[PDB]
RNA sequence: CGAGAAUAGAAACUCUUGAAGAAGUAAAUUAUCUACCCGUCUUGAAACACGGACCAAGGAGUCUAACAUGGAUGCGAAUGA
RNA sequence: AUAAACAUACUUUGAAUCGGCCAAGUCUGGUAAGCAGGACUGGCGAUGCGGGAUGAACCGAACGUCGAGAUAAAGUGCCAAA
RNA sequence: AAAAUGAAGACAUUUUAACGAGUAAGGAAACGAAAUGGCGUAAGGACAACAAAAGUAGUAAAGAUUUAAAGUAAUUUAGAU
């Protein structure tokens, strides 16, 4: 009864699943990549408390790094922190009265 | 329980108004009435013969004849479950102009005006002026931005309570 | 074939007051009191016949074997149904004597009609 | 309990249309904490919604929903007598959380119900500066105490039978 | 003789294609119209919404005279029955005079699109018919440029130029029951109650009633 | 329930033959299916005229036929109603279709070269109505109408009907 | 990947009970819920308001005459006789 | 602006009725009255149903015969569904 | 209520939609798409086995007592004595 009344179902049915495939498998392929960034957290803490924790100086740098970019968007990480700080700040000083 | 004179109650209706005694103006008697215009019967307490009764004060009605020294008013009133048509013979003291139309007639020559254009410019073969818009009730009014550079702010909190003595 | 024959109320609507004197019948009678408990339509006494008791259209007036009753009086009078034998039943009247009940129960064997007083004034 | 940012214009001839009114109003949605910035500006500033256009009316999260503070909120409510300004001071890690309190807390002791009690202010103040006879019991560093007369807890009301089996026993927990 | 179903099917998708463009544009146009205003600090005025949801709440016993009449007006003449109405001062004032006896507020798209959907119904000839094809709605609304149901339900959300037309057409819905309140329906929604303007909070009510 | 202004009551227009008679109850069958078939606002007029009560369907005398007829020289006047004769004023020749003519009317309409038809041969000649003039008779001519309202009314007063000493 | 469209594809079943009484219905009893005395005057009666012990038969808008409206009928400047 | 074609305008003939009663973000006489008398609206009378233990008027809501669900007033220790 | 069909079927046609509380009171008969639909008492004029012996009845009428069936109901129908 809804393709009688509605012929456009079909299209905004098929096109419907293919976002949700795909945003289905970005949730895989964004969980394989947090495995890793909890996987070599793990391997930054377990590595710390075991040895160092006074000894309280332990490395700065534990923490590897798991995905690979360029160096220009190595630019754009800082320039994006930049601006969610200013973000934050703009917003905290404007409900703060 | 009143009485049923023909002028029962009428201690603050057919009082003059405030510093507003003596004569009435000459524009009441100078003012032209035609048949068909638009009048407002008031009683004025101060020319007690041909006084309309007290039940047609205010009541808008219509000129349906105009006798040398009166003017005919043609008004509604209402009886038990119905309306029945009334009319007078009021000299021009009792009765006043009125402009239950003043804004009508205002728009009936703004389209009278467009249309003259109208017909000028359809024989010059130029497109004609559309007619004004018909009035509306407030719309819901549509979104705008606000430059903030002048722009000032005053917080708004409930008032701590004050004695009023 | 035979249709499911639902009836809205199996009982009997009777008449206000009839179980406690015998001079008021069963048969029903809307009461035009003006302090009645049952015209007023108070709870536990609310049961009166309305429209919306009707049954079906397509199985009123069908008795349970699913045919319509037809009376007959003769054996003439079972000739006007043997084109309907599937929608109408005989039914010989209550004065018919046993002589003439023999020829209409005979005769609507040999047109294949169902009577329903087929078992009436048999002899001993 | 929620609180609301709420900000709007004045559009007429007695003031001016560069001057915007803010507040933060709690409320149990955004329909309420509207209608309560609207009596506000009625009130203090005769500014009704038919010549009035709103703006904002985004909520206020809390920013640190994990830290103990200690909140003060001057009210003032009605009486029978007459009108009251009081201070009351709770123990809580959200603001919206703190005025809960306040509401349950009013309606208790002085049986005045919500729709007579007006928020002035609600602020934070030290560990020292809690006067409130109880709950400057708490506020230290070093607070103690064995909760006695404990009863049993039930996990879920699956295990919640009528009648049970043995004797009973509270706990000292 | 039939192969104008073909073109017919073809000319309803042309249209719901066209439809579909008008509200995600203009849903563009005031998400970038925000964005843009905070990057400058500046200060955004939402447009108010045009398109109004009422429903009775209470029942035809206990009504003033000029109260039945409004209610008339808005054809609410049943309990739990929803309706359409323009937003301006004419009707605003209408809705505030009857504010105990109607709970009222501003639909989404989908609320609007479910409710023709479902409880959709076209008065012809005098009769309740329920919508089950484009070819009655044509019929009944082929003058007015509304030929498919997508047509009627971008009608009513944006409030076009045949919105009385199309609005007067469409039959009251019948609603089911649901909360109405958190207290009682004799109080303010503002207070907790159940009659008065809920905004867009009306769209909750209407999930479990529809 | 519901609040609707008022309840569903019988529309109060007749669609049937009033009375037994089998050849009006024929003739509003032969108009009721030509109106319904040929959408004849013709056959839709001259079947509501059909089934309207005895008093509700005027006479019109001849005389009232030739005036009408005058500038309508090739036409058939169709009035449904009975056509009685007006012996002051001569009749001319004309086509006239009725429900019953009066055995004078009948013969003076004859007489002058016109003719008298009836409903079924003015459907089998023209159904939908091609050279016809609609015609029907005066309401306000009967005299109940005189004693109607109240005789003591300002404006339009009543009738006094007759009786004990009646001045 | 895919709407329209063109072209080809597919649905006829199992078990139990019943003239040793199935389904339904009816009567009696039991059990849960439910139920104040009918008629009448009255703003209001189950009323501490009146009539009613029970049953059968009888029992109350009719007939003549004048007028009016109205629905069916005949004839129609006539109709009735 | 909104609503309105089983809309609108009625015409004719006629029934019953003009003992009323209650409520109140109302008023007058009275110390006061389940007293007497009024303005506006809604009800009871003419009205059953769910709730207030019970009740002419209170609250919800007005009724063809049934089945399934979401509800309203109002409630969830037992009588008593929660 | 509106559409469709309509000399005879039949269940007072077919379809769709809206509706259905009620004291006093009203809705006489007839009217094919019927201007509400029906039950019962008694008497008068007809009809009742169509092929020249034409409704039932001493092969058991009316009435009375009950058992069942049809109808929302007024009531009707049939069995047994």
């Amino acid at each position: 009864a809804m393709v009688k009344l509605n012929p456009y179902a079909k299209i905004a049915s098929h096109k419907l699943a293919q976002v949700a495939k795909a945003q289905a498998a970005h949730k895989a392929q964004y969980a394989a990549k947090m495995e890793k960034i909890l996987a070599a957290k793990k391997e930054a803490l377990n590595q710390s408390v075991a040895k160092r924790f006074i000894k309280v100086k332990v490395e700065n740098n534990l923490l590897k790094a798991t995905v690979k970019r360029t160096a220009k968007q190595d630019a754009y990480m800082k320039k994006y922190d930049g601006i969610v700080k200013a973000n934050a700040k703009k917003y905290a000083e404007k409900i703060g009265f | 329980p009143l009485s049923n004179g023909r002028n029962r109650r009428t201690r603050k209706l057919f009082k003059r108004p405030f510093r507003g005694h003596g004569l009435s103006n000459t524009s009441t008697i100078l003012h032209t009435y035609k048949v068909g215009d638009y009048v407002t019967i008031l009683c004025n307490s101060s020319i007690q013969h041909g006084l309309p009764y007290k039940a047609f004060h205010g009541k808008t009605g219509r000129v349906w004849n105009v006798n040398p020294h009166a003017i005919g008013v043609m008004v509604n009133k209402k009886v038990n479950n119905r309306i029945v048509v009334k009319r007078l013979h009021i000299s021009p003291e009792h009765i006043k102009p009125s402009g239950c139309q003043k804004d009508f007639l205002e728009r009936k020559a703004a389209v009278a005006a467009i249309r003259k254009q109208n017909i000028q410019l359809k024989k010059e073969g130029k497109p004609l002026l559309p007619l004004p818009a018909k009035r509306l009730p407030k719309q819901p009014r549509p979104a705008e931005l606000i430059k903030g550079a002048d722009i000032k702010f005053t917080t708004v909190a409930p008032l701590k309570f004050e004695e009023l003595y | 074939i035979k249709p499911k024959i639902v009836k809205k109320y199996t009982g009997h609507f009777k008449r206000f007051d009839s179980n406690r004197f015998l001079r008021v019948k069963a048969s029903w009678r809307v009461p035009r009191g003006i302090d009645n408990r049952l015209r007023r339509k108070f709870k536990g006494t609310n049961l009166l016949p309305k429209i919306g008791y009707g049954s079906a259209k397509a199985t009123r007036n069908m008795l349970p074997c699913g045919l319509y009753k037809f009376p007959v009086r003769n054996t003439t009078d079972l000739e006007m149904i043997m084109m309907q034998n599937r929608k109408y039943a005989a039914e010989i009247s209550h004065a018919v004597s046993a002589k003439k009940r023999q020829e209409i129960i005979q005769r609507a064997k040999i047109l294949n009609i169902r009577v329903l007083n087929a078992d009436a004034r048999i002899k001993k | 309990m929620k609180e609301y940012y709420i900000t709007a214009r004045c559009t007429d001839k007695a003031h001016n249309p560069n001057e915007i009114f803010r507040s933060r109003v709690f409320a149990p949605n955004y329909v309420v904490a509207k209608s309560k910035f609207w009596m506000m500006l009625k009130k203090q500033h005769k500014v009704k919604k038919i010549n009035a256009e709103l703006l904002q009316c985004q909520p206020i999260f809390e920013k640190n929903p994990t830290v103990v503070k200690n909140y003060q909120i001057f009210l003032r409510y009605v009486s029978a007598g007459g009108i009251h300004n009081i201070t009351k001071q709770y123990r809580d890690v959200t603001r919206v959380g703190a005025v809960r309190q306040m509401y349950n807390d009013l309606a208790s002791q002085y049986r005045t119900r919500q729709d007579k009690i007006q928020l002035i202010s609600i602020t934070t103040v030290g560990d020292k500066a809690v006067k409130n006879p109880v709950l400057h019991q708490f506020v230290g560093h070093h607070v103690k105490f064995p909760m006695v007369h404990c009863k049993p807890v039930i996990a879920s009301k699956r295990f919640n039978l009528p009648i049970k089996a043995g004797k009973l026993t509270t706990k000292l927990c | 003789c039939k192969a104008r179903c073909q073109a017919f099917r073809k000319e309803v998708i042309l249209r719901t294609i066209k439809n579909h463009k008008d509200i995600e544009a203009a849903k563009k146009a005031v998400y970038t119209a925000k964005k843009n205003a905070e990057i400058n600090g500046d200060l955004y005025a939402e447009a108010d919404p045009k398109l109004i949801v009422a429903i009775r709440i209470r029942g035809i016993n206990g009504v003033s005279p000029k109260i039945k009449k409004i209610l008339k007006l808005l054809r609410l003449r049943q309990i739990n029955n929803a309706v359409f109405i323009k937003a301006n001062a004419s009707t605003i004032k209408m809705l505030r005079l009857v504010d105990p006896y109607v709970t009222y507020g501003y639909p989404t798209l989908e609320t609007v699109q479910k409710l023709i959907y479902k409880r959709g119904a076209l008065k012809i000839n005098g009769n309740r018919m329920p919508i089950t094809s484009n070819c009655m709605i044509k019929k009944a609304l082929g003058d007015k440029d509304v030929v498919c149901v997508d047509d009627l339900v971008h009608e009513i959300y944006t409030v076009g130029k045949h919105f009385k037309e199309v609005n007067n057409k469409l039959a009251p819905f019948k609603l089911n029951g649901a909360k109405i309140a958190e207290k009682n329906k004799k109080i303010h929604f503002i207070l907790g109650g159940g009659f008065g303007n809920r905004e867009l909070l009306i769209n909750k009510l209407l999930a479990n009633m529809i | 329930a519901i609040d609707l202004d008022r309840h569903h009551v019988r529309k109060h227009v007749s669609k049937t033959a009033r009375g037994n008679n089998a050849y009006m109850k024929l003739l509003v069958r032969l108009y009721g299916f030509l109106a319904r078939r040929t959408q004849s606002k013709f056959a839709k007029t001259i079947l509501h005229r059909l089934c309207l009560s005895r008093v509700n369907r005027p006479i019109v005398s001849t005389s009232k036929l030739a005036c009408l007829m005058k500038k309508h020289p090739e036409e058939t006047a169709v009035c449904v109603n009975t056509v009685t004769y007006d012996s002051r004023y001569p009749v001319p020749k004309m086509n006239v279709c009725a429900l019953k003519f009066t055995k004078t009317a009948e013969a003076a309409i004859t007489k002058a070269g016109g003719k008298c038809l009836r409903f079924d041969e003015l459907a089998l000649k023209a159904p939908t109505g091609r050279k016809t003039v609609l015609i029907r008779g005066k309401r306000n001519v009967r005299e109940a109408l005189k004693h109607f309202g109240k005789v003591c009314a300002k404006k339009n007063p009543a009738k006094q009907y007759k009786g004990k000493q009646t001045k």
